[PDB]
RNA sequence: GGAUGACCCCAGGCGGUAGGGGAGCGUUCCCGAUGCCGAUGAAGGCCGACCCGCGAGGGCGGCUGGAGGUAAGGGAAGUGC
RNA sequence: GUGGAGCCUGGGAGUGAGGGCGCGAGCGAUAACGUCCGCGUCCGAGCGCGGGAACAACCGAGACCGCCAGCUAAGGCCCCC
RNA sequence: CGUGAGGGAAAGGUGAAAAGAACCCCGGGAGGGGAGUGAAAUAGAGCCUGAAACCGUGGGCUUACAAGCAGUCACGGCCCCGAGGGGUUGUGGCGUGCCUAUUGAAGCAUGAGCCGGCGACUCACGGUCGUGGGCGAGCUUAAGCCGUUGAGGCGGAGGC
């Protein structure tokens, strides 16, 4: 059984057992976040519309982190401009425990 | 004429492409029917002085 | 570059050289040069206030 | 064919002394 | 084990001389031996030197049948350049080098 | 979640009637049959596409004048060396390079594309070599 | 007091050439080189981390619009539906529907052309 | 908001040449230093996929090296190609 | 009308070769990628982005950083695409 | 170097101690390999450290139907290290070097072969603003004298 979640502004395939990592959450690591559900799929096949009521997802947050820092340069030529930025874009990883119908 | 120039460096890999064919062809030699050293062909051996079966020349 | 010890002469023409335009050896621009904006003797001392 | 003549922009290339 | 010789400072250059240690890489003593007596360059006498230094030494300070070497390795490197006025028309005066080669063979033994 | 890529697939081998069929227009399907925008699991960067058998090239038709009209050109290198060559005299003399050019001008250009051209068989006459791959016959 | 370059200099140098390994020629070799290559890179990097955010949507498309022609509408058909009914499935995961859960997508697609 | 630059919350700005302004990093030397680090290895060199920092940089680990180096906080310039 | 509005007194400037386009004229030939003014605009400094095959100044639009999420602009939806 | 006046360089470091490598081996020698000294000998005299351009040997990945400012984004293959990462690059997307000067340059306009080191807004005095302090109808000393030997005072002439 696998559902199609949204967080963070993005939408993820989620299945018990899954570790995963998207836009940092507001919550303390340990503790279970419930996410809303676009759609389910496997034995059952429901589809939101956007989201269906009954359906959450229990996600498990293992914690928080920064992404390999990524170097976003700027460069203009005959002109002597030049940017360096170092970027980490942080993120919360979490354990997908279940789905609820 | 107006004095030709190279326009740009060549580069480590141009130049080293040019010299694919400058590997040299080891000499080829033969063993030497009566003393068995190696020697080119068609000489007279270097080591014993024969060819041909006699002796020609004092080694 | 005027208290260095080298002499005055122009090394090589202006034009038609083939070479960059120099003036004398002395210039702070070749090594053994004159230097630039480098200490001279000075005095540190001010008068602070004697109130002060 | 030009008929107006056109003189020459450049002129004859002659030697330098040498450093 | 292996055996080395080194020739340094040796008065060649080294694009040619390594030229003539390429024929005799990888290749045992013996026929190393044959190649160099008939290869017609000058880097041919040098190249037999070192050869002949190193297997030298493996069999009189390494313990190794003479009958069991091959080149394992060789290579030429670059030593100091002897540089050389070469007086040219005009008044111009070019430099030359003559280059300097360092040869080095390395021996080893053939367990087969 | 990462994109879904194809592990290695059997690709399909097609065949189509071009009898009576406009050049263009068959040749836009072929195309899109050879790079396999067909397939839900298109990958750009990797040939998954069909092999595409076409029989009666000779048969196909041509709107408008351009028999008389399109020219096909050849430049040789050489002075002078531009050679034009009506469709008509080209149906007549190679007939199978009127589709498979009109094909080929579809596909990418690049590595990729050169590569999926030679997966375009192209035959004048209704029959064809293939037997061994069972070609399945497409209605396009 | 004086302060030739000492050390800077050359520490400096080999930060952008450590930055260029793997650099055609002088390139990855000559600091000069290396740093016009990685002047380019950074733009280009930059530039197509936005352009790869078009380069997956424009894949997920193609797919998603494949796999609606095996049931007879067209891409653009699809979404329409889709937004009728008021499904908001990504096409990130409409073109992963598509090739893992087809009986899904099938669904979906009902759905889209009863909203129609 | 708290009580004053602690941090949290909300809202808005943030292309940029000549150019104005701000805040920093690093280099040499001084006070700190009759101290402190240092052969259980100083400076410098070669690595690092590690840690910190927006960045300039700073750490830390391995290797080389073999006798120097120098803190918090300040000061002065032959200070960055 | 609270805006990187405005006015005042001071410190530091750079600039004082502009260029295209639209419109209004003069000069020119109801020529010029021509010349000289006026209003505006963009490049200049946005040779960063989408369109225009390609292309500083035409169309779209003012790039703080990240995202394998969504909606549009001009322009497009037969294949390259 | 210049007839001459004159111009005018480059070039420092073994180790604590020469203990500077007896003797043997290949070699004509140079040079090397053993032995030996040393805490250390890639400290061996072409000697402290020993960067970079540059040259070479070995190894991993890769390349002979492919179109290019050499990268970048994605994916795949192979190799290496221990749901991860490093190396490489096959295919696909995108993509007009840097500096200078310009109305405008990838520009077929300037400069640069590449690397290392030297290399350009400072100082004195005076001015003018801002600023951190002291004092405030007042503020402040200059030369010098005394003291110190990295000690600070005195000095009111004069200046505003
Ligand atoms: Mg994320
Ligand atoms: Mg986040
Ligand atoms: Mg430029
Ligand atoms: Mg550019
Ligand atoms: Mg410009
Ligand atoms: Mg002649
Ligand atoms: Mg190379
Ligand atoms: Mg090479
Ligand atoms: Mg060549
Ligand atoms: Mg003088
Ligand atoms: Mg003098
Ligand atoms: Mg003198
Ligand atoms: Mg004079
Ligand atoms: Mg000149
Ligand atoms: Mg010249
Ligand atoms: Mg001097
Ligand atoms: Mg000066
Ligand atoms: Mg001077
Ligand atoms: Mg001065
Ligand atoms: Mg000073
Ligand atoms: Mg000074
Ligand atoms: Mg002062
Ligand atoms: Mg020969
Ligand atoms: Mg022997
Ligand atoms: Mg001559
Ligand atoms: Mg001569
Ligand atoms: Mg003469
Ligand atoms: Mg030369
Ligand atoms: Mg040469
Ligand atoms: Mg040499
Ligand atoms: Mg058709
Ligand atoms: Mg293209
Ligand atoms: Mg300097
Ligand atoms: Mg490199
Ligand atoms: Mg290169
Ligand atoms: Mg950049
Ligand atoms: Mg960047
Ligand atoms: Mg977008
Ligand atoms: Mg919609
Ligand atoms: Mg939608
Ligand atoms: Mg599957
Ligand atoms: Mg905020
Ligand atoms: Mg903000
Ligand atoms: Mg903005
Ligand atoms: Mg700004
Ligand atoms: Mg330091
Ligand atoms: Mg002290
Ligand atoms: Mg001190
Ligand atoms: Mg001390
Ligand atoms: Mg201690
Ligand atoms: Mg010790
Ligand atoms: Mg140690
Ligand atoms: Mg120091
Ligand atoms: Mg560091
Ligand atoms: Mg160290
Ligand atoms: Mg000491
Ligand atoms: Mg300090
Ligand atoms: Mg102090
Ligand atoms: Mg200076
Ligand atoms: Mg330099
Ligand atoms: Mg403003
Ligand atoms: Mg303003
Ligand atoms: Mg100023
Ligand atoms: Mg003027
Ligand atoms: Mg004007
Ligand atoms: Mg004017
Ligand atoms: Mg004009
Ligand atoms: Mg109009
Ligand atoms: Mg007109
Ligand atoms: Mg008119
Ligand atoms: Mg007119
Ligand atoms: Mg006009
Ligand atoms: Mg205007
Ligand atoms: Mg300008
Ligand atoms: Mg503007
Ligand atoms: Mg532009
Ligand atoms: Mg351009
Ligand atoms: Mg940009
Ligand atoms: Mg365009
Ligand atoms: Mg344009
Ligand atoms: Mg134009
Ligand atoms: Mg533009
Ligand atoms: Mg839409
Ligand atoms: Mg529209
Ligand atoms: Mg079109
Ligand atoms: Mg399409
Ligand atoms: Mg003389
Ligand atoms: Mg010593
Ligand atoms: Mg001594
Ligand atoms: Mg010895
Ligand atoms: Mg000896
Ligand atoms: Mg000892
Ligand atoms: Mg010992
Ligand atoms: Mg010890
Ligand atoms: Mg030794
Ligand atoms: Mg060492
Ligand atoms: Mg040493
Ligand atoms: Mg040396
Ligand atoms: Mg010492
Ligand atoms: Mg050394
Ligand atoms: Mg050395
Ligand atoms: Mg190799
Ligand atoms: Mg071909
Ligand atoms: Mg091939
Ligand atoms: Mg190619
Ligand atoms: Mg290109
Ligand atoms: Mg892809
Ligand atoms: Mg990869
Ligand atoms: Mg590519
Ligand atoms: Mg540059
Ligand atoms: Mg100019
Ligand atoms: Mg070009
Ligand atoms: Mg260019
Ligand atoms: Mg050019
Ligand atoms: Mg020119
Ligand atoms: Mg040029
Ligand atoms: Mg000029
Ligand atoms: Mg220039
Ligand atoms: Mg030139
Ligand atoms: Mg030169
Ligand atoms: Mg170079
Ligand atoms: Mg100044
Ligand atoms: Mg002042
Ligand atoms: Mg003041
Ligand atoms: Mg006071
Ligand atoms: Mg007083
Ligand atoms: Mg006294
Ligand atoms: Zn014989």
């Amino acid at each position: 059984m696998f559902a199609i979640v949204k967080t963070g502004g993005k939408q993820y395939r989620v299945e018990p057992g899954l570790k995963l990592r998207v836009e940092k959450l507001d919550a303390e690591p340990g503790a279970t976040v419930e996410l809303p559900v676009l759609l389910l799929g496997g034995e059952k096949t429901v589809v939101g519309t956007p989201v269906v009521e009954g359906a959450s997802v229990v996600a498990e947050v293992l914690g928080h982190g920064r992404g390999k820092k990524i170097l976003v340069s700027k460069f203009k030529a005959k002109v002597q401009y030049r940017r360096k930025k170092g970027h980490r874009q942080p993120y919360t990883e979490l354990l997908i425990k279940e789905i609820r119908g | 004429a107006k004095h030709p120039v190279p326009k740009k460096k060549t580069s480590k890999a141009r130049r080293d492409a040019r010299r694919s064919h400058h590997a040299l062809t080891p000499p080829t030699l033969v063993p030497c029917p009566e003393c068995k050293a190696m020697k080119p062909p068609h000489t007279v051996c270097p080591e014993c002085g024969y060819y041909a079966g006699r002796k020609v020349l004092e080694v | 570059r005027g208290e260095v010890a080298y002499s005055g002469r122009k090394i090589w023409p202006q034009k038609h050289t083939g070479r960059a335009r120099h003036g004398d050896i002395g210039a702070p621009i070749f090594v053994g040069g004159g230097v630039v904006f480098g200490p001279k003797p000075r005095d540190y001392s001010y008068t602070l206030p004697k109130k002060v | 064919r030009r008929i107006r003549p056109r003189p020459p922009r450049l002129p004859r290339p002659r030697p330098r002394p040498l450093p | 084990m292996e055996a080395k010789a080194i020739a340094r400072y040796v008065r060649i250059s080294p694009r040619k001389v390594r030229l003539v240690v390429d024929l005799i890489r990888g290749k045992s003593l013996e026929e190393a031996r044959n190649i160099l007596r008939y290869t017609n360059k000058r880097g041919a006498y040098f190249v037999a030197k070192v050869l002949e230094s190193a297997a030298a030494n493996a069999v009189n300070n390494h313990d190794m049948l003479e009958d069991r070497l091959y080149v394992k390795a060789a290579y030429v490197d670059e030593g100091p350049a002897l540089k050389r006025v070469l007086p040219r028309a005009r008044g111009r005066a070019d430099i030359i080098k003559k280059r300097t080669s360092h040869i080095t063979v390395i021996l080893g033994e053939k367990h087969g | 979640m990462k994109t879904y890529v194809p592990k290695q697939v059997e690709p399909r081998w097609v065949l189509i009637d071009a009898e009576g069929k406009t050049l263009g227009r068959l040749a836009t399907k072929i195309a899109t049959l050879l790079r396999g925008k067909h397939r839900p699991d298109w990958t750009p960067n990797v040939a998954m596409g069909d092999f595409v058998v076409v029989v009666n090239a000779d048969k196909i038709r041509v709107t408008g004048k351009k028999l008389e009209q399109k020219i096909y050109t050849r430049y040789s290198g050489y002075p002078g060396g531009l050679k034009k060559i009506p469709l008509e005299k080209m149906l007549a003399t190679h007939p199978e390079r009127v589709l498979e050019h009109a094909v080929k001008g579809m596909l990418p250009k690049g590595p990729l594309g050169r590569r999926l051209f030679k997966r375009l068989k192209v035959y004048a006459g209704p029959d064809h070599p293939h037997q061994a791959q069972r070609p399945e016959k497409l209605e396009v | 007091p004086r302060a030739k370059t000492g050390v800077v200099r050359r520490r400096k140098h080999k930060k952008i050439l450590k930055l260029a390994k793997g650099y055609w020629g002088l390139r990855s070799k000559s600091f000069r080189k290396a740093r016009e290559t990685l002047f380019a890179a950074g733009n280009y990097a930059y530039a197509h981390r936005k352009r790869r955010k078009r380069d997956f949507r424009r894949l997920w498309i193609v797919r998603i619009n494949a796999a609606c022609r095996q049931h007879g509408l067209n891409y653009s058909t699809f979404i329409h539906g889709l937004k009728k009914a008021g499904i908001e499935v990504d096409r990130k995961n409409l073109a992963d529907l598509a090739v893992r859960e087809p009986q899904v997508f099938a669904e979906l697609v009902e759905r889209a052309k009863a909203a129609q």
